[PDB]
C-alpha cells in the first residue's frame, strides 16, 4: 500500500521539477532579448551593464543544467518501482544516455561572458540557438493537464494506449475550444519571427530591416498576399520568409479542417428542424387543398354563368395548384419515411 | 382526371367520411384565403344540388366536378 | 390563464422594439457619411449645411438611446414573469447592469457640435467609432426569426435546453438558402472598407487614395492576388488592410466547407444510378456473350479453313472476350450483393 | 397505343433541335473573332470582306431565330399530350411567353451591317454580348445524354418528383470521371478570357495588351499568384480581371472536394490491407516469443557463467522483449475486437 | 508442382531484371547535369574530357535498351504460364507491340557525340528529354512492395475482386505515413525543376539566372507568394513557372485532405474522453447542491436577522444555483443517453 | 417552487431514503466549500427542528424551506 | 479450357434446361452483332451435330469446341 | 514477474498441452532468428532438467525460471 502513495508523491515532486524549469529557460531568452536589443541602441558606451547583463545568462544556465538531471532521477525512480528492479545499473539504457547527453548539451548553449553596435556571427548565432530550449513546453503542458496525475486515469488508459502521446492531449485542446488557441499560435509567431528577420537583416544606414519593416513583411508573407515593396536582401533573410509560408499553408489547412466540422447539426438541432419543415408541410397541405377548391368552383362558376372566353387563366392557377398540392404530398410522405 | 381524391377530402374532414355539409364546405373555404356571402351560401347550395341532400358524397360526385 | 398572452405580447412589443432600434441605427451612419464627404468635396464653403447635418445625429443618438432602456426593461418583465417574484431589487444581477452600461456608453459616441476639407483627428475617430452599433443586427435578425414566436418551439427548445443560440440560426440560413447570403455578406464588405481606407489614406494632392483606388486594391487583397501597383503608405491604412486578409481566408475556408457538402448523392440518387448501372452492365453481359460465341464459331470456321492467322487473332479476340466477360460477372455479382 | 410511340418521336425532334440550335450558335461566335482579328490587322482596303463576313453573322442570325420558335413549339405539344388538353388556350402562360421573348431578344444581338482598325464602342459592346448565346449547351448536353431517352426509365423515375435537372447530370459527370472535364474547363477558360481581356486593353503603337501578353497575365491571377510586372490599365480590363479570381477560387474548392473523396478505400480494399497486416501481426508475435524464450536462455547461461555485464545487458533485453510482446499482444487484441 | 515454382523463380527473376534497369536510367541522368555543368565553366579548352563523358552516356543508353526486351520476354512467359498457351504467336498483341516499341523509342533519347558556353538548341532538347525515363519508378516501387511478391496474398486477390493498381499501394503508403513522403516530393521537386529553368534562362556576362536565383523564384511559386523582383523573361521559362502552381495547388489539396482525416478520434478515444468528461459532470452535480443548501440557509438566516441587503444576492445566487443544477442534470441524462 | 428535491436529497443521501440525520447534514454542509462550528450545528439543530427526530423527512420539511 | 457454362448456356436460355435448339441459337447469334444467312444456319446445323437432336447438350457437347 | 504465460507456451504448442519436448523447444529456438549446436542442445537439456521426463510442464516450472 506504501507504492500506491509513492508513485503519486514522486509524480507530484515531478509536476514541479518540470514546471520551474520553463520559468528557468524563459528567463535566459528574456535576457538574451534585452542584452540583443541594448548592445544595438546603446551603443559601446554601455559597458559595464552588458557585463552584468552577460553572466545573469550563465548563471540561469547553471542553474537549469541542475534540474534536467533531477527530472531524469526522478523518472529512472519511478521505472524501478513500476518494473520493481532492486538494481538502478540495468534501469539505464544506452539509448536514455545519449538522449539525456544530447538534452544536457541543447541546453547548455549560451553567449557567455568569455572574452561597435553588430554582433559577430559567433554570438549571433549562439543567441539565437538559446530558442530551442521550447522542448519543455509539451512535457509540462501535458503533466499539468491532469490526464495522467490521477491512478484511475492510467489504469483505465493502460487498457487501450499505456503511454498518453502529446497528441492525444493537442485533439482535446483543439476539439474542446479553437479559435482561443489558433489565434494566440497566430499571434506568438508574428512577434518571435519579426525579431529573427530583424536580427538578421540589421542595417546601420537608415535602418532598412528594423521592425518598423519586419512586422509589415512577415503577416503578407504568412497569408501568401505578398506584395513586394519589402523584401529580403540577405542570404540568412531568404530562409525564414520560406519557413514562414510553411507555417501558414498548414495553418490554413488547419483552419479548414476546423470549419469544417464546427457547422454540423446535432442529433436535437435536427430533430427541431424536422419538426419545422413537418409543420410547415402541413400548413402548406392544407392552404393548397383550400386553394385547389376555391379555384375549381370559381372556374365551375365563370363557365356556368358564360363570363366570355376570360376564365382560361382559371384553368391554369387550377392546374398549377393540383401539380404544387401533389408535389408537397410527395414531399411530406417522404418525409414521414425518413423520420419514421 | 384526378386522383386521391379520398385524401383531398378526409384532409378537410368534418363528418369522419368526407361529407361534410354545405355550411362546413362554406366555412372551410372562407376561412383560408378567400371569403365571401350569401353568394358564396348559394354557391355552396347549388354545388351541393348534385348530391341533394347535404353530405358531399365526393366519391361520387368528383367526376362530373373535375371533367 | 394569461400568461400566455402576456408572454405573445411581450416578445410582440420586444420585437418592434428591436426593429425600430435597428432602424434608427442606420441614419445616423448615412448621416455621418454624408457629412464627411460634405467638407471634403465642399469645403469651407459649406458651414450652416454641416451644421444642420451634424445637429441631426445628435437627436437622432438621443432617440436612440431611449429604445434601448425600453427593450432592457421588457427583457427584465419577461424574466419576472418567467420566474415570478414581484421583487425588481433582486432580479437585477450586476453583470447586467454593466452590460446595460457598456451599451449605453458604445451607442451614444457621436461627433456632436461641441465647437479645411480634412477630419482633424478625434473627430475622424469618433465618426468611425459609429460602426460599432451593428451588434444590434443579430437580434434583429434572430428574433424575427420566427423560432421564438411559438410556444410549441419553446418547448422543444427547453426540452433540448438549446437556448435557441444564434449559431443555430446561422447554420439554418447557411443550410437553407447558401450562395445568396455569401455574395451579399463579399459585396456588402468591399464597399464599406473601401470607404474606411479611403478615409485613413485620402490625399490631396491628386487624390492618391480615394474611392478610384481603394475599390481596386481591396479585392485583391481578400482574394491574395496581390500585385502591388497601389499599396498602403499610412499605418492607419495597413492595419485595414490586414484585417481584410484574415477574413478573406474565413470565406475561402466556408465556401470549401459549402462546396463539399453539395456533391452528395442523397437517397434516391444512389438508387436511380444503381439501377442505370444495372440495365447497362446486363445489355453489356449479353452483348459479351454473343460475341464470345460468335467469335469461337468463327476461330472454329477459320481452322477449317486452314489460314491460322485469322484463327491466331480470332484466338486472341476469344481470350479478350471472356476476360472481359469474366470481368464483367464479377463487377455485377459485386454491386447486386452490394444493391442487396 | 401510339401515344407511346408519339411521345418518343416528340422528344426525338426536340432533341435534333436542341442539337442543331447549338452548332448553329458556333458560326456566329467563330465569324465574330475571324471579322474583328481581320479588322485589326488587316486594316483598311479590306471593306468588301468585311462586309462579306459581316453579312453571314446577319444570315446566321436570321436562322438561328427560327429554330427557337419550333423548339418551345414541340414544348407545348409535349406538355399538352402529358397533361391533356385541345384547342390551346391554357398551355402558353405568361412567364413562358416572357422566357421566349426574353431568348428572343437575346439571341438576337449581332453586329449588323447597317451603316481606323479601332472598333466602336456600340460594336465592341455587341461582338462581346454574343457570348450570352452560351446557355444552349446545358440544355443540348442533357437532351443529348439519354437520361430522358428511355421510357421504362423515365416512367419508374416518374414516381417520385425526381425533376432532372442539370445539377444531377453535372454531380453524375464529376463522380464519373473527374480531371478530364477539369482540365478542359481549365484550358477552354484561358482563352475565351484572355482574348476579351485584349479586346479591352489593344494598343496600336507598340502593342502592350494583346495576347503576347493576356496569355501570360490570366494564368497568374487564376492561381493567385499575381507577380505584378503585367497589370491592367483599362476600367473595362480591370473588372474582367476581379471576375478570373472568382472562378479560380471556386475550381480550387472543387478541386479539393474531389480529391477528399478520392483519397478513400473502398469496401474489399479495407479487408485485403486489413489480412496484409494481420499476417505480418502473427508473424512479428510469433518472432517476438521466439526472441523471448532466446533471451531468457541467454540470460540464465550468462548468470551461470557469474559476469554481471552481459548478463545486464541480457536482463535488459529481455524486459524489452516482453514489453513488445505484450504491446504486440494488446494490438492483435484490438484487431480481433474491431474485425469481429 | 512444377509451376507453383515456375511463377514465383520467374517473378523473382524479373524483379532484378526490372530494379537493374531503375538504376541503370539513373547513370545518363546524373552524367547530363555534369557534362551540362562541365561545357558552362569549362568553355572551349575542355573537349577530350566532354568526348569521353558523352559516350558513356551511349554505352549506358545501349546497355539499357537491352533491358526492357528481356524484361518483355518475362512477362510473355508469365502470359503463356497463366493461359496455358503453347505458341508464342498469340501471346503478342499490336497494342502490346505499340507499348513496346514507345518504350524503346522513349528510352533511347541522348546526346549521342553524332559531330562556346551554350547548347545550341536540338541538343539542350535532347538532353532534357532524358526526364521521360522516370516512368520506371512506379513499376519498381509496385513490384518490390510484396503485394505480388507473396504466394497467398496474389491467390487471395483473385478471389477479393480487387485487381492490383499503382493507386493501391499509393494509397497505403499514404495512410501508413504521409509525413515523410509529402515532404521528400515537395523537396525533390525543387531542384530538378531549380534546374530545368537554370538551364532555360541561362544568361552569359550579366550572370543572372543561375541556379543562386532560381532557387528564390522556385519556392515562392509553388506557394503562390510571388513577390514579383525577380520574374522569366523567356518564352521557355515562362511554361516552367506556371507548370508548377498546377502542382503546388495539388500538394496543397492533398495536404488539406490528410489533415482533415489526421483530425479525427480512434475507437478507445472517444471512450477514454466520454468518461473523463462524465466524471466530472458528476462532480459538478453533486457540488452543486451543497452550494444551494448553504445559499438557502444564508438567505433565511439573513431574513430572519431582517437586514435583507445581502439576503437579495442570496437570493440571486440561489436562483443562479438552482438553474445551474437544473442544466448540469439535463446535460447528465444527455449524456447517460448517448453513451446507452 | 422547487422540483427534483428527491433526486436532490437522493445525491446526499446517508440513510437510504434521504432522511440524513443532523450531523450527517452538517458534515455534507462543511466538507464541501465552507466550514463552521458550534454556531453551525446550533444552525442545524433549529433547521431539523420541524422533523423533531433527527431523520429529516425532506420530501415533508422541503416545502416550508423552499416557500 | 473452360468454365461457368453452366450460365453460360442460362444466359442465352430457351427451353430451360440450355438446350436451345439449332434455330434458336441461330436467332440468338443473328440478333446480337452480325447477322447471316443459309451459311450460317448450315454452319449452325454442323456445330449442333454432335448432339444430333436440336437439343444442344451444352454441359456435354461444349468440351470439343472449348478444347 | 510473469503473465500469459499459458499462452506464451501456446504459441510454440507441440503435444496440445504446452509440453513440448527438449528437441521440440530445441528446433523452435534455432529456426527463429539465432542457431546454434550440441551446447545449445546441452543447454536446453540442463534448462528442462527440472521438469526431467523431456514434456517441459511449464505451468509448474516457469515460476523458477522467470524468478
Ligand atoms: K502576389
Ligand atoms: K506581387
Ligand atoms: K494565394
Ligand atoms: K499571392
Amino acid at each position: 500500500l506504501g507504492a500506491l502513495r509513492r508513485r503519486k508523491r514522486l509524480l507530484e515532486q515531478e509536476k514541479s521539477l518540470a514546471g520551474w524549469a520553463l520559468v528557468l529557460a524563459g528567463t535566459g531568452i528574456g535576457l538574451m532579448v534585452l542584452h540583443a536589443e541594448m548592445l544595438w541602441f546603446g551603443g559601446c558606451s554601455w559597458a559595464l551593464y552588458l557585463f552584468l547583463v552577460k553572466c545573469t545568462i550563465s548563471i540561469s544556465t547553471f542553474l537549469l543544467l541542475c534540474l534536467i538531471v533531477a527530472f531524469h532521477a526522478k523518472e529512472v525512480q519511478l521505472f524501478m518501482t513500476d518494473n520493481g528492479l532492486r538494481d538502478w545499473r540495468v534501469a539505464l539504457t544506452g539509448r536514455q544516455a545519449a538522449q539525456i547527453v544530447l538534452e544536457l548539451v541543447v541546453c547548455g548553449l549560451h553567449p557567455a561572458p568569455v572574452r561597435p553596435g553588430f554582433l559577430g556571427q559567433g554570438e549571433a548565432l549562439l543567441s539565437l540557438a538559446m530558442l530551442l530550449r521550447l522542448y519543455l513546453v509539451p512535457r509540462a503542458v501535458l503533466l499539468r493537464s491532469g490526464v495522467l496525475l490521477n491512478a484511475s486515469y492510467r489504469s483505465i488508459g493502460a487498457l487501450n494506449q499505456v503511454r498518453f502521446r502529446h497528441w492525444f492531449v493537442a485533439k482535446l485542446y483543439m476539439n474542446t475550444h479553437p479559435g482561443r488557441l489558433l489565434l494566440g499560435l497566430t499571434l506568438g509567431l508574428w512577434l518571435t519571427t519579426a525579431w529573427v528577420l530583424s536580427v538578421a537583416e540589421r542595417q546601420a544606414v537608415n535602418a532598412t530591416g528594423h521592425l518598423s519593416d519586419t512586422l509589415w513583411l512577415i503577416p503578407i508573407t504568412f497569408l501568401t498576399i505578398g506584395y513586394g515593396d519589402v523584401v529580403p536582401g540577405t542570404m540568412w533573410g531568404k530562409i525564414v520568409c520560406l519557413c514562414t509560408g510553411v507555417m501558414g499553408v498548414c495553418c490554413t489547412a488547419l483552419l479548414v479542417a476546423v470549419v469544417a466540422r464546427k457547422l454540423e447539426f446535432n442529433k436535437a438541432e435536427k430533430h427541431v428542424h424536422n419538426f419545422m419543415m413537418d409543420i410547415q408541410y402541413t400548413k402548406e397541405m392544407k392552404e393548397s387543398a383550400a386553394r385547389v377548391l376555391q379555384e375549381a368552383w370559381m372556374f365551375y362558376k365563370h363557365t356556368r354563368r358564360k363570363e366570355s372566353h376570360a376564365a382560361r387563366r382559371h384553368q391554369r392557377k387550377l392546374l398549377a395548384a393540383i401539380n404544387a398540392f401533389r408535389q408537397v404530398k410527395l414531399k411530406h410522405r417522404k418525409l414521414r419515411e425518413q423520420v419514421n | 382526371s384526378e386522383e386521391e381524391i379520398r385524401e383531398a377530402f378526409r384532409v378537410f374532414d368534418k363528418d369522419g367520411n368526407g361529407y361534410i355539409s354545405a355550411a362546413e364546405l362554406r366555412h372551410v373555404m372562407t376561412n383560408l384565403g378567400e371569403k365571401l356571402t350569401d353568394e358564396e351560401v348559394d354557391e355552396m347550395i347549388r354545388e351541393a344540388d348534385i348530391d341533394g341532400d347535404g353530405q358531399v358524397n365526393y366519391e361520387e360526385f368528383v367526376q362530373m366536378m373535375t371533367a
